[PDB]
């Protein structure tokens, strides 16, 4: 027999700094590195999933996740945590299907999501997620890249890296990244992004990329991410 | 158990509480958010603290929300906590609209979210909403009206205040300049752009860098706006050319 | 079975409604109130089951009543109205509702005079003219007969009397009090009593 | 739920979460409530507004039913919900009973309110004291006082907040039938009790006023500053 | 720190034994049990001329035959006065019959330790009263007084003293105590011992007084009768 | 020490100090003595007074007409066993219309004695307790603590100083089984007698019995009602 | 062996070396509480405890350490007694619910299994503490043969030939491993019981005491019961004589 | 700044200035507290489990102790650290495994089962209230979709699936042993799964073990029942090894 919990894990500091999302923010930032292009007429996603070992089947798990037909998550942080924020959200785009009979905007799943993560921020016996969300999305004609934290704070994107040298990535994407991309371009910038923090050499097993455009949001067959690593 | 309970909702020897006032300083950290009513009107001016090459821009404001048809509201702290406020903000405006088939008045609504804020002062063994809200509206009954909120769940109405960074120096600045009685939406505009000025960091102030959203009554319907990127261009410049005017 | 009437004119509304406290087949009160006071503007009259007339109205003036001291300002006409009505209508899909058919008589400093008819159902409808009770049906005719909009204070009262005088004659149940007040721009006025 | 004992008694036997609430209100803004023959009035200080700030929505005095009104000192936050909770009870005792609220019913109330707070799980005491102002029925003037450990006492006249122990030794010198015969001198004496303790100047200063049979009256900054002008007529002079 | 359920190494409850020494701090209440009939007695502690007389109430009815003096927070002793006062009309409702002295004082003393965090109710108590009370009164076992402190133990008394000068007050009863006193010299025993430990002069206005005998029900002292009780110093 | 603030806590010896903090309870308490013969289970036990004033606290309590418990420690947690052990005999008596038998019944006390001491926040029951009953098995004496173990015994001593009264019923115990009742109740008397100093012995109003058997259901003798045992009285040796 | 302030206080904390000090300190208790014992022969099971005498006052079978689970399932337990009679009334209670749920007399290794789930539940939490002993069950039937399993403070549960708990329980085992119990009837088991008993008892720290023993097998017809005073005076006399 | 602490992030599963989850950590090392080492390794017709069966004393019975363990006919499962901690993790994923059928009318497949628990696990990282399982599970079975799988969860809420697995204390030198031998492209067969998996277990610990010192658990295409091989089984697969 059990029974949680019911006080803040998360206080305030003298500082005036919520501590514990800070310190979260901080296991994000030391996770495998993840980079979102929005490219005009779609968008792409793209991260690191180097297992360290031969051992691993490649093909098991994965880390960019569709949530609907046109809706794609990559993370960076813990695996974890990301996976019950996946599940949170395709049960959430489902919900407002279900009500709506329309297709759930991009910007309406994130604010539904980061309200999750903000909850772990205040609710009694349990410390907030460790991981920042990159989510991708096509509506009403147009491309979406929304950044979600532990914070439950969200952010719209053109383009951004995070995880592991996410300071370096970002810069480079200031200098690299032009508006007015096609996807097709905006996949060789993404892995090129990636390449600026990865350490070995890439394969397509060694790395993990999906794509959403007017035809939805589908992960990138590893036939596909070969003739990119060329 | 009890070893890792925070007690957050206990009383200082002093009189105070922590947790309160250590959410306050979250506030200073902030961005800079005034509110100044006028004769025709009333508005917020508020600092953008996301700011980069970089972002996208989707949404008609970043820190103005609209909870009424009515009324709107600014928002200074953390901003997940914000959200969840002005989405309450708007359940407790449309559960009055549906029992009295009338819009809320003002007062009501600040008084209805600082009930919540102070109940979790209070009880529950929870942090409280690091979050300081400005809000603007008219009612039938007090007309143009603006309220300032604090995390402690204490609210009071003013002519002029503000609520962020360097609050203390924007509100004395205010204090000098602010004209009770006289005081209409384009001399606001312009004191707006001028305590900004002065109160923000990067100095030389930009249409990407402030916020801007007006309140005023047209046709019998209260018109609510947020000023678009060449009005904005047009207000800073304004101010641009008086501070060129002011040596000889 | 009881009855009210509303009369709504360019400046006030005019209320009247029986004094009978009825049992069974015996008159228990020739003088009985079946006005509420909820402002110094609005009045709510309640007819119906014998013993949730009074509770729901006393709820709602109550109500009402917290509504001043906690604004400082009263209720309008219609936000009151629409307030008696949902309290009603969320009553009416449980196990116990309330059959009660009243009638809000009001005075807005900006809306001006204001009459509101509502069933048990809690339908709510805004009318110049309403009437509650089986004395309706001999009454309402008389009204729609009368009635002009711009109609004064003095021919309102005449025009009530024309109505109560159809209940002495037609009416089987014995009705021979009432009670008559006006609400306007200085509020409610205790009018002399209708007797027979 | 939360539940953690927060009102605890320490080895000395105090109650500590109950005497730093009594640190609040004497942090709080001074309110003074004095009972007269035949009006009783509070008065509220301390106010210090920014005059750029509407003083409409910042006022201490708060109507809690027809014939009761009361005054508060400490967190203004807490005041909020034990006035809202005691109007409740107002209407309340109105729908359970015929009669209206005595004056000693709603300090019972918002005493026992106070009281429930020191003893339950989870839970921080109000920060706050209150002065309570009404009539009787039959007529009888009553003022009432609470403190956040949900004590209550009748007093002729009283203070709390900052100052009040300043203000309060200053009515026990200047309460006798010569300062109460006339319904003036009696607000007088509350004006004259204020300025004493307050930053000087009768634009900070707020006052209500109820007669025997009256509604509550809250006075004009006109009115109060026509009896400033009458006590620095009889300062340099007397 | 630690629990409100915590015992010490000497075998107490904290809690308890807190709550027992802020009774010390709360103003002496006396009772004495005549066999005609119980007396009981209260400082008031007046802090200020302005407070009004009458307003403080240590001593209280709670039937026709029972009378309670309190001392302590009075706060929390006006929370189990009332629940005592409604234990009586459950009492007289459900079996058409005034409570004993006891039973009164036994329904009382089952809310003492009756606190707690966890495993409870979202209502349920978090400390014990800080209270001590003397429940005098007459039943069909003749005239009665009884004391009541925090730890629930609750005895019979011939007479009794509580409050911050307890000790002082219970040597001067011990000395002064005939089984046969009458009710005339029970009054005025316990009105000299209360002007010796007091910090304060004894006025008519100063302190309550209170007779439940077998004739008369419970009955509250009117100043003008004070003031006869009180010629004879 | 900090593993001593509550009962979920285990001690790295082995061990959990507040059960062994609650049996502290038990032993500042007043000493009683249980002890039975082949037909019937008597209780003796010492009353108490704070003061000369006062009067000496109750010992024996009533649970059923064949069990009879008596108190030591804590008098609130004293009096909820006696309810619970109250309310599972009506239970009995109601569903059985038979008398619940006594190792049942304190197998009752057992299981519930259990329950706090391994619950956070909860605590253990700070009496121990002396049960006399008889059923179809003959008489019994019962042993309860702090600690929810329980002890069936022929002669038993718990509180203040009962180690006095518990070696001279082991010199004794042989003889208990064929003792006339009026012996059997000296044998307690003389064990109690044991406990107190030199300077005082058994009086008739610090003395107080309960018996329960074959011939008759369980009595409370206190007052005039105990001066028949106490009369013919061997005199305190040294 | 042992870790203070922070990481023993709790059994929802690890410490840093991954041990739950609660549990192993709820270990101790058993490993203070007097020697419990139980063999399996080749039919039935045979349980002996002793059982240190506090006082001469306390009856003769009063702090019964065997206990009747179900008809056909004995329990002998070690540790603080207060537990062992709540898991005691857990494991009577499971064996009641399946007959409820299934219409037969419940398996002994699953009514092990059952019991060990509940004993495991309170070593995770720090709203509850984990039991302070552990216990025995034995049972005997024609189509599962003899059966013996033993549970611990953490929720483990083993099948045994032989097994002891409590102060002595390597004493104990290395007199157990002597015996070929795998051909002994149980009436030549009690006997060797009585004895290892008497060798574990240390009659120069502990003061005095008494032998509890208990029948499950094909003499008792499937049916847990207590060894009769004849046979254990019989097995109490071979006990003393063999000491030599 | 590496491995550093502030405020009960020792204590209970919140973050630490880095970001880590010490409790969860500490509930890797409780998987090696049982002192035991076992592998996985899947071939293309099958996959078999292997863990070393220490048996202190004969008055144990010895067909009680295990660590082999059935959760479906085709799903079973091997299990490393805290024996209380594992057996409850047993019990959970049985009841899943049946729930899913009754839901869903289909065999739960590897990777579905290893994720549920997963999850599970993930609820004790998150909440204060209760501490990780200090255990690991090994799942092996066969999908009729994606043949062999051999699947692994953690007390962190880490899931994969693999080739070829270690856990516990000799876990580290195991899977540097299994990459050696994932290289080299062999026949995976029947014969050489089990004794890749033998082979590794007997080199890291070193001890060419009887056959009762061991355990062995397989699941093939054409046989796809979870069998324990029992001594007489084994004892043929290691009279095979030396020839
Ligand atoms: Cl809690
Ligand atoms: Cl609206
Ligand atoms: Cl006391
Ligand atoms: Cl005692
Ligand atoms: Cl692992
Ligand atoms: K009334
Ligand atoms: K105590
Ligand atoms: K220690
Ligand atoms: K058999």
């Amino acid at each position: 027999a059990k029974r949680g919990y019911s006080f803040s894990l998360t206080t305030f500091s003298p500082s005036g700094k919520l501590v514990q999302i800070e310190y979260a923010l901080a296991a994000v930032a030391g996770g495998a590195p993840s980079v979102g292009i929005k490219a005009a007429n779609g968008v792409v996603l793209a991260t690191e999933k180097k297992q360290k070992s031969i051992l691993y089947d490649e093909r098991s798990v994965h880390k960019v996740e569709p949530i609907t037909k046109h809706i794609g998550l990559v993370y960076s942080g813990m695996g974890p945590d990301y996976r019950v924020l996946v599940h949170r959200a395709r049960k959430l785009a489902q919900q407002y299907y279900l009500v709506y009979q329309e297709p759930i905007p991009t910007a309406q799943l994130v604010q539904r999501v980061a309200s999750v993560m903000q909850e772990y921020t205040q609710s009694g016996g349990v410390r907030p997620f460790g991981v920042s969300l990159l989510i991708c999305g096509w509506n009403e004609g147009r491309p979406y890249l929304f950044q979600s934290d532990p914070s439950g704070a969200y952010f719209a994107w053109k383009a951004t890296a995070m995880g592991k040298n996410y300071v370096n990535g970002k810069t480079f994407l200031e200098k690299r990244y032009n508006e007015d991309l096609e996807l097709e371009d905006a996949i060789h910038t993404a892995i090129l992004t990636l390449k600026e923090s990865f350490e070995g050499q890439m394969t397509e097993d060694n790395i993990e990329v999906g794509i959403c455009n007017e035809a939805g949001f589908r992960r990138l067959t590893p036939t596909e991410v070969r003739d990119y690593l060329a | 158990s009890r070893r890792y309970d925070s007690r957050t909702t206990i009383f200082s020897p002093e009189g105070r509480l922590y947790q309160v006032e250590y959410a306050m300083e979250a506030i200073g950290h902030a961005g800079t958010c005034l509110g100044i009513l006028a004769n025709d009107g009333v508005l917020l001016a508020a600092e953008r603290r996301n700011i980069h090459k970089l972002l996208d821009e989707v949404f008609f404001s970043e820190k103005i929300y609209k909870l009424n048809e009515d009324m709107a509201c600014s928002v200074a702290g953390i901003t997940s906590d914000a959200n969840v406020l002005t989405n309450e903000l708007r359940l407790i405006a449309q559960r009055y609209l549906l029992q009295y088939q009338e819009p809320i008045p003002c007062e009501q609504l600040v008084t209805a979210l600082c009930d919540i804020k102070q109940a979790y002062t209070q009880f529950g063994g929870k942090r409280p909403f690091g979050v300081s809200l400005l809000y603007i509206g008219w009612d039938k009954h007090y007309g143009f009206q603006l309220y300032q909120s604090d995390p402690s769940g204490n609210y009071g109405g003013w002519k002029a205040t503000c609520i962020g960074n360097n609050s203390a120096a924007a509100v004395s600045m205010l204090k000098q300049d602010y004209k009770e009685g006289e005081m209409t939406l384009k001399s606001a505009l312009a004191l707006a752009v001028k305590v900004l000025n002065k109160t923000m960091d990067v100095s030389k102030l930009s249409a990407e860098k402030v916020e801007i959203a007006t309140l005023t009554r047209e046709s019998g319907k209260t018109v609510i706006r947020v000023l678009k990127q060449k009005e904005v261009e047009q207000l800073i410049k304004k101010h641009e050319e008086e501070e060129a005017k002011a040596e000889r | 079975m009881e009855y009210l009437i509303g009369i709504q004119g360019p400046d006030y509304v005019l209320v009247a409604s029986d004094r009978v406290a009825a049992s069974n087949i015996v008159q228990m009160k020739d003088d009985h109130d079946k006005m509420f006071k909820m402002s110094e503007k609005i009045l709510l009259l309640c007819v119906g089951e014998a013993g949730d007339t009074v509770q729901f109205a006393e709820y709602i003036q109550k109500n009402v009543q917290l509504y001043k001291m906690r604004n400082g300002y009263e209720l309008s006409p219609t936000a009151a109205a629409n307030f008696t009505r949902r309290n009603l209508a969320d009553c009416l899909r449980s196990r116990t509702p309330y059959h009660v058919n009243l009638l809000l008589a009001g005075y807005d400093e900006h809306e001006g005079p204001a009459l509101y008819y509502m069933d048990y159902l809690a339908a709510l409808a805004k009318a110049p003219f309403a009437a509650h009770g089986y004395g309706a049906f001999l009454t309402l005719s008389i009204l729609d007969r009368y009635y002009t909009p711009t109609i004064s204070r003095e021919r309102a009262v005449e025009l009530l009397r024309k109505c109560l005088e159809e209940l002495q004659k037609r009416f089987i149940l014995n009705l021979p009090t009432f009670s008559v007040r006006v609400i306007d721009k200085d509020g409610i006025h205790n009018l002399e009593n209708i007797a027979f | 739920s939360y539940d953690r004992a927060i009102t605890v008694f320490s080895p000395d036997g105090h109650l500590f979460q109950v005497e730093y609430a009594q640190e609040a209100v004497k942090k709080g803004s001074t309110a003074v409530g004095v009972r007269g023959k035949d009006i009783v009035v509070l008065g509220v200080e301390k106010k210090s507004v920014a005059k750029l700030q509407d003083e409409r929505t910042v006022r201490k005095i708060c109507a809690l039913d027809d014939n009761v009104c009361m005054a508060f000192a400490g967190l203004t936050a807490d005041a909020r919900i034990v006035i809202n909770r005691a109007r409740v009870e107002c209407q309340s005792h109105r729908l359970t009973v015929e009669d209206p609220v005595t004056v000693e019913y709603i300090t019972r109330y918002i005493a026992s309110l106070k009281q429930r707070y020191t003893q339950s799980n989870g839970r921080r005491p109000f920060g706050i004291s209150a002065l309570i102002v009404g009539f009787d029925f039959d007529g009888t003037p009553r003022l009432y006082q609470t403190d956040p450990s949900g004590t209550y006492h009748a007093w002729k006249a009283n203070a709390i907040g900052r100052g009040a122990k300043s203000v309060r030794e200053f009515l026990e010198k200047n309460y006798t039938d010569d300062a109460i015969e006339t319904d003036d001198l009696t607000i007088k004496l509350v004006i004259k009790a204020l300025l004493e303790v307050v930053q000087s100047g009768g634009k900070n200063i707020e006052l209500a006023v109820m007669r025997r049979d009256q509604p509550l009256k809250i006075l004009n900054p006109e009115e109060i500053e026509k009896y400033v002008a009458e006590i620095e007529k009889e300062k340099e002079e007397n | 720190d630690r629990g409100v359920n915590t015992f010490s190494p000497e075998g107490r409850l904290f809690q308890v034994e807190y709550a027992i020494e802020a009774i010390k701090l709360g103003s002496t209440a006396i009772g004495i049990q005549t066999s005609e009939g119980v007396c009981l007695a209260v400082e008031k502690r007046i802090t200020s001329p302005l407070m009004e007389p009458s307003s403080i109430e240590k001593i209280v009815e709670i039937d026709a035959h029972i009378g309670c003096a309190m001392s302590g927070l009075i706060a929390d002793a006006k929370t189990l006065i009332d629940k005592a006062r409604v234990e009586t009309q459950n009492h007289w409702f459900t079996y058409n019959e005034t409570m004993t002295v006891e039973s009164v004082t036994q329904a009382v003393s089952n809310l003492a330790l009756q606190f707690g965090e966890e495993d409870a109710d979202p209502g349920a108590m978090s400390r014990p009263f800080g209270v001590a009370l003397l429940f005098g009164g007459v039943d069909e076992k003749g005239p009665q007084l009884f004391h009541m402190d925090p730890s629930g133990t609750f005895v019979q008394c011939d007479a009794r003293a509580i409050g911050s000068a307890s000790e002082g007050a219970q040597s001067s009863l011990q000395e002064v105590y005939h089984k046969s006193m009458t009710l005339k010299e029970a009054i005025k025993s316990s009105l000299i011992i209360l002007k010796q430990v007091m910090e304060e002069k004894l006025n008519a206005t100063n302190i309550e007084l209170a007779t439940v005998q077998p004739g008369q029900n419970f009955h509250m002292f009117t100043k003008e009768e004070l003031e006869e009780v009180i010629k004879d110093i | 020490n900090q593993y001593d603030n509550d009962v979920t806590v285990w001690s790295p010896q082995g061990r959990i100090h507040q059960i062994e903090y609650a049996m502290e309870a038990v032993k500042q308490g007043s000493a009683t003595v249980g002890l039975k013969s082949k037909t019937h289970a008597v209780l003796v036990a010492l009353k108490r007074a704070q003061s000369e004033l006062a009067a000496h606290q109750k010992k024996i309590l009533h649970v059923d007409n064949h069990i009879g418990i008596s108190i030591a420690g804590l008098t609130a947690d004293a009096r909820l066993l006696c309810n619970f052990m109250r309310q599972e005999c009506l239970d009995s008596r109601f569903v059985f219309d038979r008398p619940l038998p006594v190792s049942r019944l304190v197998s009752l006390i057992g299981s519930k004695t259990q329950i706090p001491t391994q619950r956070y926040g909860r605590r253990p029951y700070g009496v121990g307790l002396l049960i006399a009953g008889y059923d179809d098995m003959g008489p019994h004496i019962f042993q309860t603590c702090p600690s929810a173990n329980y002890f069936d015994c022929r002669a038993m001593s718990i509180g203040a100083r009962s180690q006095s009264a518990r070696t001279y019923l082991e010199r004794h115990m042989s003889e208990f089984m064929e003792c006339n009742l009026d012996e059997l109740v000296k044998h307690g008397l003389r064990a109690l007698r044991e406990t107190l100093p030199a300077e005082q012995d058994l009086t008739t109003k610090n003395v107080s019995i309960g018996i329960v058997g074959k011939d008759l259901e369980f009595t409370i003798y206190d007052d005039d009602d105990v001066s028949p045992f106490l009369d013919g009285l061997e005199e305190r040796p040294q | 062996s042992s870790i203070g302030t922070g990481y023993d206080l709790s059994a929802s904390t690890f410490s840093p070396d991954g041990r739950v000090f609660q549990v192993e300190y709820a270990m101790k208790a058993v490993e203070n509480s007097s020697t419990a014992i139980g063999i399996r022969c080749k039919d039935g099971v045979v349980f002996g405890v002793e059982k240190l005498v506090l006082s001469k006052l306390y009856e003769e079978g009063s702090n019964k350490r065997l206990f009747n689970v179900d008809r056909h399932v004995g329990m002998a337990v070690a540790g603080l007694l207060a537990d062992a009679r709540s898991l005691a009334d857990i494991a009577r209670e499971e064996a009641s619910n399946f007959r409820s749920n299934f219409g037969y007399n419940i398996p002994l290794k699953h009514l092990a299994d059952r019991v060990a789930m509940y004993v495991h539940a309170y070593t995770l939490y720090s709203a509850v503490r984990p039991f302070g002993c552990s216990f025995m069950l034995g049972s005997y039937s024609a189509n599962d043969g003899a059966q013996l399993y033993m549970i611990d403070p953490s929720g483990v549960s083993y099948g045994y030939w032989g097994c002891a708990i409590g102060k002595a329980r390597q004493a104990a085992k290395t007199e157990i491993e002597k015996l070929q119990m795998k051909e002994m009837t149980c009436r030549d088991v009690v006997k060797e019981v009585a004895k290892i008993i008497y060798i574990v008892h240390d009659e120069v720290k502990d003061k005095a005491f008494e032998l509890e023993l208990s029948w499950v097998g094909e003499l008792t017809k499937g049916r847990h019961e207590i060894v009769p005073k004849d046979i254990r005076e019989e097995a109490e006399k071979y006990a003393k004589e063999s000491l030599k | 700044s590496r491995g550093s602490s502030a405020g009960f992030d020792r204590h209970i599963t919140i973050f630490s200035p880095e970001g880590r989850l010490y409790q969860v950590e500490y509930a890797f090392k409780a998987i090696n507290q049982g002192g035991l080492t076992s592998v996985a390794v899947r071939g293309k017709d099958c996959a078999v489990i292997v863990t070393q069966k220490k048996v202190p004393d004969k008055l144990l019975d010895s067909s009680t102790v295990t660590h082999l363990f059935k959760i479906t006919e085709s799903i079973g499962c091997v299990m490393t650290g805290m024996t209380a901690d594992s057996r409850s993790q047993v019990q959970r994923a049985r009841y899943e495994a049946a729930n899913w059928k009754y839901k869903y009318g289909y065999e739960i497949p590897v990777d579905m089962l290893c994720k549920r628990i997963a999850d599970i696990s993930q609820v004790y990282t998150q909440n204060a209230e209760m501490r990780p399982l200090g255990c690991c599970m090994i799942l092996i079975g066969i999908d009729e979709e994606q043949g062999p799988q051999v699947y692994k969860c953690d007390p962190a809420g880490y899931y994969c699936g693999f080739k070829a697995t270690a856990a516990g204390v000799k876990q580290t030198e195991s899977t540097s042993f299994l990459e050696k031998k994932v290289k080299k492209k062999f026949d995976w067969t029947f014969e050489q799964t089990v004794e890749t998996a033998i082979t590794c277990l007997s080199t890291v610990l070193s001890i060419d073990f009887k056959p009762s010192e061991i355990e062995v658990g397989v699941v093939t295409v054409e046989n796809p029942k979870f069998r324990i091989l029992t001594e007489a089984e084994i004892d043929a697969h290691l009279v095979a090894l030396a020839e």
